[PDB]
Parts: structure tokens; C-alpha cells; sequence
């Protein structure tokens, strides 16, 4: 896993979370661009963000992306019950595959 | 899109499997074929990156020489939403191949967020 991210976020009810995603050089994120997904484990994932920052089709604007020269972060609020998934940043060129990073799980402290 | 997939295969180890998925309710061509494993010991890898319109494929370093993929041509249900399929052939399986494998539509037709995948099936489960 070479786009490393933190694996340990949590966030509570109608609070602001957020999540990093970094790496080396050679597999950065300034020269790259940078995507993001919501994957349940045993599911089929979910986009959220595809060129850096743009929001897919069917994604309440909650969220959002930013790009540093160094690391990618996702701002997401209104954290209800259903964000309790497992977000994993990719990293792509336009000629060429992505490149999945690890696996970071999120926690909705403060349910019920 | 409404992707399916072949299914579940149990299968002995040091052989070759051919999975397939059948797109239906979109055009074939437009959209590049994501394959992709996600083995629960080792998370997410990427497979490849088949186009169906033309010969252009693009594969993982670690994965050379050892899959390829190939498509079906289309049939029109209508215009502008067609039913096409794609398979992948994977030669010499081991334990380390064992979770699930989607297949998914690219995002869009152009621009530099191409080859990144949109729509997923269901999977199947290769327990090797
Ligand atoms: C019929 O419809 C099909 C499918 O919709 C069209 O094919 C698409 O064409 C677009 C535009 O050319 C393609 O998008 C481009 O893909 C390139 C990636 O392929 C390159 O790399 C592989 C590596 O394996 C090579 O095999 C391949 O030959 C290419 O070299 C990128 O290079 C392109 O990026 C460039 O343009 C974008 C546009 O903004 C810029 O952002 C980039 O910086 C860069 O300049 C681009 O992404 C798309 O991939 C094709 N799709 C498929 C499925 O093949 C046909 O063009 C269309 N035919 C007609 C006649 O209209």
C-alpha cells in the first residue's frame, strides 16, 4: 500500500470530520490525481470524488476534496449513522491505472 | 448499467479461470471494462483496465504475462443502450487469489478522469 492513509478517523453526530490520504514522491499526489470511494467491506463501493475536488453524480455536496503538494484530504460533515464505512483513496494519471491505497475505517462516535 | 457477473467457483489450485460480466442498458464501447480484486487478506488490487472499443488494454505491473483480457462486441437493444460482455483469463491461481472480483464502468467517455470506475456488480466469491 503505497498511498498511505491514517486508519483511525472518528467524527461525531453533526460534527466535521476528516480524512488524509499521503504517500512518497513517486507516488504523490501534486503530479497525480486523486479519487475517492466509500467501500463497505463485502459490498461494491460507492464514488464520492473522481478528478480532485469535483463531486460524482448523486453525492449530497456535504462533501468535498482538497490537494496539498503533499497529502489529499476529504472534509465530510452532517455525519449520520451511514458514514460508519471504510473510505480508500486512489491515486491516477490520465494515461495510466490508478493505485489503491490501504484501508481507513470511520467511526460515528456518540450513536444512540 | 446493472452489471452481472459469472459467479461463484470453487477451483484446485495451480490452473487458469476464465470470469465474465454482461453490461446491459448502456453502449459497450463507450465505457472502459475496470477489473479488480479485492482479496480480504491483502485489501484492494487492481487488475486491469480493458478498453472495449478498440485493442487498447493496460495492466498492473505485477500481473504481466499472467492475465488477459478480452471483450465481446455488442448487440443493440436499442441506440445509445446496448448489451456487450467482457471477460479476463487468469492463468496459475494460488492461495493469495482468494476474494472477490468486480468489473465496473468508466466514468466517462473523455477528459483526464477516464479509466477510473463508476458503476459495480455484484462479484463473485473465488475461494482456490
Ligand atoms: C468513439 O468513442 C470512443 C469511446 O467513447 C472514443 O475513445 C475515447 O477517446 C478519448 C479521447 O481520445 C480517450 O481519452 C483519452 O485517452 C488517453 C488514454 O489512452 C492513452 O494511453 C493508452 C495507454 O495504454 C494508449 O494505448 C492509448 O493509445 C492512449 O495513448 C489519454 O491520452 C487522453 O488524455 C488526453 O486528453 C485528455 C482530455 O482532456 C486530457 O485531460 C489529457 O491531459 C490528455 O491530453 C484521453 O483521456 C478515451 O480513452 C477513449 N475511450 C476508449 C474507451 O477507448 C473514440 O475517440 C470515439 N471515436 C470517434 C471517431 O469519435
Amino acid at each position: 500500500s503505497v498511498l498511505t492513509q491514517s486508519a483511525s478517523v472518528s467524527g461525531s453526530l453533526g460534527q466535521s470530520v476528516t480524512i488524509s490520504c499521503t504517500g512518497p514522491n513517486s507516488v504523490c499526489c501534486s503530479h497525480k490525481s486523486i479519487s475517492w470511494y466509500q467501500w463497505p467491506p463485502g459490498r461494491a463501493p460507492t464514488l464520492i470524488i473522481y478528478e480532485d475536488n469535483e463531486r460524482a453524480p448523486g453525492i449530497s455536496p456535504r462533501f468535498s476534496g482538497y490537494k496539498s503538494y503533499w497529502s489529499a484530504y476529504l472534509t465530510i460533515s452532517d455525519l449520520r449513522p451511514e458514514d460508519e464505512t471504510t473510505y480508500y483513496c486512489c491515486s491516477y494519471t490520465h494515461n495510466s491505472g490508478c493505485v489503491f491505497g490501504t484501508g481507513t475505517k470511520v467511526s460515528v462516535l456518540g450513536q444512540s | 448499467g446493472q452489471l452481472v457477473q459469472s459467479g461463484a467457483e470453487l477451483k484446485k489450485p495451480g490452473a487458469s479461470v476464465k470470469i465474465s460480466c454482461k453490461t446491459s442498458g448502456y453502449r459497450f464501447n463507450f465505457y472502459h471494462i475496470n477489473w479488480i480484486r479485492q482479496t480480504a487478506g491483502r485489501g484492494p488490487e487492481w487488475m486491469g483496465w480493458i478498453s472495449p472499443y478498440s485493442g487498447d488494454k493496460n495492466l498492473a505491473p505485477a500481473f504481466q504475462d499472467r492475465v488477459i483480457m478480452t471483450t465481446d462486441t455488442e448487440v443493440p437493444v436499442t441506440s445509445f443502450t446496448s448489451t456487450g460482455a467482457a471477460y479476463m483469463e487468469i492463468r496459475n491461481l494460488k492461495f493469495d487469489d482468494t476474494g472477490t472480483y468486480f468489473c465496473a464502468k468508466g466514468l466517462l467517455r473523455d477528459g483526464s478522469s477516464t479509466w477510473l470506475p463508476y458503476l459495480w456488480g455484484q462479484g463473485t466469491l473465488l475461494t482456490v
